[PDB]
Order: structure tokens, then C-alpha cells, then sequence
């Protein structure tokens, strides 16, 4: 849901430049002990609303592994990479579950974000990064609620010497 | 277009390990501040038999 | 598309045991270049015709690479490899496609294979490896002509000096 | 065992698929009608693409689905 | 080198515990062109100078490629994730060429940090995120200056609504 | 030990035709649950003496997995495809342990061969397959004895309908 | 072409081996001494440790470098 | 033992596709503050076939 980021240091904002047009982004998510989780998602902007339609694959899940025996616990916060090639953005990510118990499973996402303006329209932001931060506030199997912070940045905490973002 | 508060809604189809499902979601947030939050219900396929947390990124 | 296998040596046949109530089969196939084809496919018999219902998300391919620029070539002849996990079977195959230019592009299957029969109503094969060659053998972007050969079998050309298959 | 012999055996058998997918943005469906021997190991089919063609990308990332 | 990390919100630093026995480390990184570059390194202190003794062996990457053309240009910052996993440290971060002309170049690090104290003589730090800034401030193929800012936090720029760190 | 490979079909033999001078090969094996091995080697030829030089580095192997435990079992025969790739050829396989419980750990070898003679003294093979079967014969943790048989082929088992190789 | 039959190849050819490395923090060393058919494709060698050991891990991780 | 400013010294041998190579290095660095800063200097091999990028979390 990358409507929702707020970008510090003058980045452009690819998804909200997207507007009223929307845009698409596609990811495969590989899990260290096998499993992948592919998805295609449209955004749009219908009046005044977002509307997300989203399809999932997702295979190769261990039997034996948190996610099919419904024991994750919750994410880890995350930053994403995020560039542009070819005329759309890249972006790449390491996440973490903490199973309960304490423990971590790790996966990397690999995604493109695809503009339904033209790149010649848009203002594309250079090699940044996006700090992520889901929770799942409530389990309410059937209904849940997440909350989730973002921040498009540069890196701050360690700074150049070289004048480079 | 956008506004300070804004919200959306989800539609989600999918298989994961042979199993179907479908969930809408309604949620808002602040697009400018980085916030948001929603509500997914799974409509079809649940109770889901996976964690949830797999489709976190994607509802 | 795994009823039309010739299994040699006796090495059970998880997919025709799987009959008539069929199987499934899911998959992500990792190419070298950043491209992902994942897919979800439903086996059913119905009198006696065999009806697939195939689910695609492909997603990072470059622009500028074969897949993307319709200039893959053809296929080399592979061969999977086939165990049990979890009363399910695991697959996973390295293919290439030669592109005309004759340099090779790689990519990596990681499948599984689900029969709509319990474990226990099935005779599970051992680890062995399912030789395949697709031929797309004319395009007569819209029709396309598929042949291919697949083989069920041990290592045979290299023998074991114990006794194991 | 059982079947006796080859002649017992189905020698041919039709299938047909149905492929809806998405791949770098780009839908399209397809439809197909085939045959194989199933002892042999041998199968073949036309693949008619019906929504999204002709389609912006090489038809092999299908071969391995259809 | 990882002596040197500025750690905040009172992670313990499980570097700077492990004089004066000193620490090791290991780690392949996995390029997404195909190269491997995979290294052990020894830390030792030997009176008031930190020695280091590393071993390299890298492989597979392609003749035509970024790095064996000698045009890799410069890596932007990243993040490492670093939890503990049996008692020893894992770490894993996607970091990125800026390649002359702008485009990147992706790799993955697969670490694993060892203190030579036993863990019982240890305090562990819980998940938490190491920022890197790396910068070769001189080329001056033969002789080479660099600096590296590493700072060790949580998420700080999107909090938790639910006490997490 | 590429020397010692069965090549049928007329398939050119890289390996012995790289002598008197001899070749190098490296490798980056990763294993499913998060190991890598990964070598260098030269192969010299002194007299009628093959001299191998091997080096070394694993990492990341987990602690309670089967290489650490050393309950490994014994590997799966298997098969690598190999072809030509900037005048060096290129080599990708999966292996599988075979662990003393019956379950399967897998693993994805990456790998380089180098002639010492330049490309331009070689009949450099197109793509194909070479098949093998290691065999831990006995152990005699201090002393081994391996068996190894390879043949380097075509797919014969699922020919082509239009005479490729 | 050149060889006339395999009479005129040679049907062993005798190899041996040094192996340095560090797996998980552990250093060991082997030599190793072996045999095999160059043109049969089939060889066998014994693999010695002589430090490092016993090797606190799978030798099967070293089957393909040794 | 540790302090506010420390030097160190490293030694690197590889082999890079088939390259030899061997490095040595000295620098220094503030531990608590996290920075420090090094040159690397190629003994055997150079100069190096490949991009030194490639060494940089090793050195």
C-alpha cells in the first residue's frame, strides 16, 4: 500500500505522482526454508477512494514450517531498496518473522513497481531506502487488523563523505 | 487527488499450497504521514490453514 | 502435464496412482537474469478427458532480456529431480534456454506435487529423476504447437558399486 | 501384474487447459487442446492465446504450465 | 570490522564483549549477475592494535560483468539485519553497486559472527539493524582508501504501536 | 576430478584436452538450510601425477542440521549441465543428501571450469549433461575412501523431433 | 581418427591431493592419494585428515572438491 | 582494552576467478563512535583484474 510513505530529504514519490492514472507492483517473496509467495497488485483511485485488487500464489510452504503449522508470531521491521531500472522502480528487501519462542524466518522480497503514467511524466527518485515497520495490531484465521509505518529516506545515520545521498 | 486522510479497499484472491481463498479489507490512513491501517476479512477459504503474515505485504 | 511420463524400473507413478480424482501441482521458477514464473495447476479427469486449469504470475523479467524481448531460442532438454516430502512429492530442475545467439540463460524449478488421493491409498516413489525435452515445435504470439518426452527413472549410467538405485 | 499386457492399456489420451496469468503487468489467457500416450511418455498440444495477444514476451516461461 | 559500530538504545555489543579473546566471522555474498564472494576473518587485539587475517574466495563472476571489467563504480549505504541463531550471530543485507552511468548492481550477505567467549560469558542483543556507510575515498588496482560510519539501532523512524523494539 | 568423466556422442573433453598445462574450476555450492561451501582448485599434470590443490571455505552451516550433526547420510546420484559461457565453460547442478532417516537436504552447485591452454586451442563442447555418482565407500572422521563415476551424454532418453542434440 | 583403439590409451592414471579450509570457524587440512580409468570415467581415492581432525563436520560437504 | 581511537592491521589472501591476490592494510578508527578508515594495499597479484569494490566488506 506504498500510497502511504512519508519521503524526507526531497525524494519524488513515484506512487503518489501516479495519480489519478494509479500504478501496479509485482513481487515474489522467496522464504529461507522454501516456501514463495508471489503476488500482482492494481492500484487505483475511485473518487476519493483506494482500491486495491490483489492475486496471490504462494507454494513450496514445509509442512513443518510456522507458516503452514500457523505459528509466525510477527514481523520484523524492514527497509526495502528501492531504484529505478530500465523506467520503473526496483525495490528489494530482507524481512524477518519472530516465531514465538523467539526465533527468526528470514525471506527476500524482489519487486517492481510499474507507474500507469509514462516515465516521461514522472519524477523518478534516485537509490533510496523505505523503512517498514507492519503489525499486526489484532487477530480479531478469518479477520485481522495491521497497522503500517513507512519513511522514504536517505541514509542519514551514517553520512557521506563525499557529498553522495 | 489525494488528501491528508484517505481511505481504501482491498480485494484479494489467492492459492497458497493448493489452498483457495479470498478476503476484502477497508482500511484509511495518511498518505503524507506514512501511516495506515485496516481490517481484512477472509470471505472465502477461511479459516485459513497458513499464517496470515504471508499476505501482510500484499493486503 | 505429468500423467504422460514413461516410468522405467518400477519407480511408482505418483500421478497416474492419483486417478480419477487427479492432483494438483504449484511451482516458482527462479530465472538467473531476476525473472519469476510461478503457477498453480488443478488435474481433473472427466470421463476420459484430463482438464488442467492453470494460474500464472510472472513477474521481474527484464526489459531487455530474452523473455521480454520474445528472443529465448528454444529449450535444452532437462532433467528434475523427484522425492517424497511430507506425503507429497518435491521437485526441482535446473533448464536453460539457448537463444539464438547460442549463449544459454538458466533458471531454477522448485515444485510440488499434490495428489487428491491421502498418502495413505498411494505407493510413494523414491528419489529418482524425471527426464523432459519440450520442443515448441512451430508457432503457427498467438498459436503455439508444444510437444514434449518425459521419462521416470534411476541413475543408470552411472551404476552404484553397493546396490543402491 | 495386472494389466496383462500393452493392449490392455489406454494407448491416447485427450486433455485440455484452460491459463489466465499475469507476467510483468501484462494479462492474458489461453486455452489449449492436446494428446498423449501415457505409457510412452509423449504428449502434444496447440496453445491459442484468446485474451492478451499476441503476446510481449516469449511463450517459453509457459512451457514448463500449459 | 565490526569493532567499530556506534550501538544505541542500549544494544549490547557483542563485538566489543569479545576482547581480548577476539571474535571471527564468515560470510558468502551472493551477486545477482553470479558471482560468489565468500571469506572467513579472524579478529584478534595484540596489545592495543585490532589484528585481522582474512581469506577470500570468489568465483563465477561473469567476464562481461561490472566487477570483472574493473567499472564498478561505488556501493551505496545498506542495512544489515542481525539476530541471534543457536548462540552466534546471523546477519544477512542486500547492498548495491552504483555502477558508472547510475544503473545498480545487487548482491546478498549471508553472515555468521563468532565470538571466541562462550555465549554464557556473553550478553546477547536481540534483533536489531546495523546501517553501513562504506566510501572508497581513494583509488590511489593496487592501493586503496576507504571508510566505513556503522551504527547499531531498532526502527526508530517507525515506531511501534505495540511496546516491540 | 574432471579428468576421469566417460564422454559419449563425440562430445569434445574439455578437461583432457586442457594438458599438459592442466586446468582450474571453482565452486559456490548452497545448501537449502543455509550453508555454502565453496572452493578453488588447480589441477596440475607432473609427469603422469594429476596434482590437485584444493582450498576451502564453509560457512552459515546450521547447528543442528545434518552437516554439523555429521548425520549426512550419502549423496543422490546426480546430474549437471555444463556449457560454454565466455570462452570458459560453465557448470550448474542440484545434489541431494539422502539422510540416514530417509529425508532429502539439497543443494545447488555454481560452478567454473578454466583451461589453462587459451580458448583458442579448444573444441569447446556445446551444451550437455554430465551425470554422477559419488560413493563413500568407507570410513575407515580422519580417513575416507570416494568413489566416483560421471559420464558426460546428450539426452538420449527424450530425443528430439527435429534432430537437435 | 588418431588414437586407433583403446589399446593405445592409457588405462589408469594415478592423482593425489592437497585440501586447506575453514568450514564454520573449523581449519583442517587432508592430502589425499587416488586412481582412476581417464576414458572409463570411473576413479576412487582415500582421503586422509591430518589436521583438524576428527573433522567436527559431514565429510560429504568436501565429496566434490576432493 | 578497547579505547576511544584504536588502529588495527589486516592481512587478506584470495583467490578471485582463478586470481591470486594478497593484501595488507593498516587504519584506525573511533569503536564508539563507529568510523574508521583504512588503506588497503595490494602485495601480490595487483594490480588486481577485478573491481576492489568486491573486497570492501572483507578489509
Amino acid at each position: 500500500s506504498k500510497t502511504f510513505i512519508k519521503y524526507v530529504s526531497g525524494i519524488p514519490d513515484y506512487f503518489k505522482q501516479s495519480f489519478p492514472e494509479g500504478f501496479t507492483w509485482e513481487r515474489t517473496t522467496t522464504y529461507e526454508d522454501g516456501g514463495f509467495l508471489t503476488a500482482h497488485q492494481d492500484t487505483s483511485l475511485d473518487g476519493d477512494c483506494l482500491v486495491y485488487k490483489v492475486k496471490i500464489l504462494g507454494n513450496n510452504f514445509p509442512a513443518d514450517g510456522p507458516v503452514m503449522q500457523n505459528k509466525a508470531g510477527r514481523w520484523e521491521p524492514g527497509t526495502e531498496i528501492v531504484y529505478e531500472v530500465d523506467g520503473v522502480l526496483r525495490g528489494q528487501s530482507l524481512m524477518a518473522l519472530k516465531c514465538p519462542g523467539g526465533r527468526h524466518l528470514t525471506c527476500h522480497l524482489h519487486t517492481t513497481y510499474r507507474s500507469k503514467k509514462p516515465a516521461s511524466a514522472l519524477k523518478m527518485p534516485g537509490f533510496h531506502f523505505e523503512d517498514h515497520r507492519i503489525e499486526i495490531m489484532e487477530e480479531v484465521g478469518k479477520c485481522y487488523k495491521q497497522y503500517e509505518a513507512a519513511v522514504g529516506r536517505y541514509c542519514d545515520a551514517a553520512p557521506s563523505k563525499l557529498g553522495h545521498n | 487527488f489525494l488528501k491528508k486522510t484517505m481511505p481504501f479497499k482491498t480485494t484479494i484472491e489467492g492459492t497458497v499450497n493448493g489452498h483457495y481463498f479470498k478476503c476484502t479489507g477497508k482500511g484509511e490512513g495518511n498518505p503524507f504521514e506514512g501511516t495506515q491501517e485496516m481490517k481484512i476479512e477472509v470471505i472465502e477459504g477461511g479459516p485459513l490453514p497458513f499464517a496470515f503474515h504471508i499476505l501482510s505485504t500484499s493486503c
